[PDB]
């Protein structure tokens, strides 16, 4: 199978440099173009440029000329994307894709790059406690507020993954401080509130922060 | 640079109906080098069609493309749940490859009012000098809703943020979470915290509230 394996998520401050990579396999690397594609948060796809590793022929989209260097090391079947000096609007998902007569027929999973003057910080996990004002005749809502962390992402599970029915984990919002804040809630029978413990399990890998918070009614 | 303009921007349809997406190019493109892609939330894009007419490997018969010159179209005949997603056209005739701005295709269903819950700040957070109040609008349709925050009946402005989930894969509903953030000092100088919700499925505004302490 054609595979495209990209390097891990990156977090940087403005002005800093960065190289990310894309390893192709399961096909003859030097017979196909590799394209780099940018997707800013909540926006569409933009082609940044294409490289033909066999020759190292390169064409950039006019917008990215001078901002980035696309390169390849054909012997280890890897393509690269480089910035000398990152700016905030370089925050995006970056996909590599094989390019041929069928367009972009295979895509990598994408590398997340976050660029901000903010520094990496782990979340404060606060309980969203269930009460009279969070019940709708039988059904009760409870949750966790995962506040003041950077960068994305965080993952949330409930009762170590044993509870998935009626869980909503919302997209984070970027606060004016440059830190993200996320809420994760679950709706349950109100009768189960007294007879069970509800724990949200929050992991923020960028800060190496794991947190398990019990959400008790009060 | 060849500009591609897709139509429409958003599309609401039920399963079994037909979707027709259009894409106009700022100059003529060979149909040999035209493509359509699909992207579901949190996933990489996937090729659907190339050469304007040719289905990629494993793409269902119900998807079909056509077009030439400046006008291209993608049609999905008998919509299935997995078809509901974002679609992008693309030309790769030019050395400068370009994409249309996208079309979001979502599931149309029976109007459902949100279930509204409100959450006070935790003792944990208040100790740190801040107070966040969260309001939850649960399992509603359509996506358009309006949340207003009120502290002692004063409309709050510029101190709240909200987000909305992707359309739920089981009931086709959305949910919304809104956080109002005030300092501890301000939280403890006011009493009535209210989340006022308006939505197509409500005949009048729903207001969930709590009183600090009680
Ligand atoms: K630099």
């Amino acid at each position: 199978e054609v595979q495209l394996v990209q390097s891990g998520a990156e977090v940087k401050k403005p002005g800093e440099s960065l190289k990310i990579s894309c390893k192709g396999s399961g096909y003859i690397f030097t017979n196909y173009w590799i394209a780099w594609v940018r997707q800013m948060p909540g926006k569409g796809l933009e082609s940044m440029g294409i490289i033909y590793p066999g020759d190292s022929d390169i064409r950039y989209s006019p917008s990215f000329q001078g901002q980035v260097t696309i390169s390849a090391d054909k012997s280890i079947t890897t393509a690269y994307l480089q910035w000398s000096s990152l700016k905030a609007s370089d925050t995006a998902m970056y996909y590599c894709a094989r390019h041929d007569i069928e367009g972009f027929d295979y895509w990598g999973r994408g590398t997340l790059v976050t660029v901000s003057s903010a520094s990496t910080k782990g979340p404060s996990v606060f309980p969203l406690a269930p009460s009279s004002k969070s019940t709708s005749g039988g059904t009760a809502a409870l949750g966790c507020l995962v506040k003041d962390y950077f960068p994305e992402p965080v993952t949330v599970s409930w009762n170590s993954g044993a509870l998935t029915s009626g869980v909503h984990t919302f997209p984070a919002v970027l606060q004016s401080s440059g830190l993200y804040s996320l809420s994760s809630v679950v709706t349950v029978p109100s009768s189960s509130l007294g007879t069970q413990t509800y724990i949200c399990n929050v992991n923020h890998k960028p800060s190496n922060t794991k947190v398990d918070k019990r959400v008790e009614p009060k | 640079e060849i500009v591609l303009t897709q139509s429409p921007g958003t599309l609401s349809l039920s399963p079994g109906e037909r979707a027709t997406l259009s894409c106009r190019a700022s100059q003529s493109v060979s149909s040999s080098f035209f493509a359509w892609y699909q992207q579901k939330p949190g996933q990489a894009p996937r090729l659907l069609i190339y050469g304007a007419s040719s289905r990629a490997t494993g793409i269902p018969d119900r998807l079909s493309g056509s077009g030439s010159g400046t006008d291209f179209t993608l049609t999905i005949t008998r919509l299935e749940p997995e078809d509901f997603a974002v679609y992008y056209c693309q030309q790769y005739d030019s050395s400068a490859i370009t994409f249309g701005q996208g079309t979001r295709l979502e599931i149309k269903r029976t109007v459902a009012a949100p279930s509204v819950f409100i959450f006070p700040p935790s003792d944990e957070q208040l100790k740190s000098g801040t107070a966040s109040v969260v309001c939850l609008l649960n399992n509603f349709y359509p996506r358009e809703a309006k949340v207003q925050w009120k502290v002692d009946n004063a409309l709050q402005s510029g101190n709240s943020q909200e987000s909305v989930t992707e359309q739920d894969s089981k009931d086709s509903t959305y949910s919304l979470s809104s956080t109002l953030t005030l300092s501890k000092a301000d939280y403890e100088k006011h009493k009535v915290y209210a989340c006022e919700v308006t939505h197509q499925g409500l005949s009048s505004p729903v207001t969930k509230s709590f009183n600090r302490g009680e």
